[PDB]
């Protein structure tokens, strides 16, 4: 592993995350549900 | 660690055996003497556990 001299700064952007980033909290099947 | 210590200071093997689980699939069972899959009429079950 060399140390890479080939960086441009450039100070790192934000985004706004959408509605993205829910797993399946439990291990159990459901259907036709809404658990909180 | 003395050969002669008192019982009080003699080496155990205190062991914990930990265990909880939740849905996750079964890999470990007793003695097992799980049977053959019954049809529709009322029947005891005890498969997962
Ligand atoms: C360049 O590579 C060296 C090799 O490890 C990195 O480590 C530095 O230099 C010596 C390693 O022999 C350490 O004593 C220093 O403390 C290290 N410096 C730092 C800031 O950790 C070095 O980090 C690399 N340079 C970078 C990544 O800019």
């Amino acid at each position: 592993c060399v140390n890479l001299t080939t960086r441009t700064q450039l100070p790192p952007a934000y985004t706004n995350s959408f509605t993205r980033g829910v797993y399946y909290p439990d291990k159990v099947f459901r259907s036709s549900v809404l658990h909180s | 660690f003395q050969p002669t210590n008192g019982v009080g200071y003699q080496p155990y093997r205190v062991v914990v055996l930990s265990f909880e689980l939740l849905h996750a699939p079964a890999t470990v069972c007793g003695p097992k003497k799980s049977t053959n899959l019954v049809k529709n009429k009322c029947v005891n079950f005890n498969f997962n556990g």
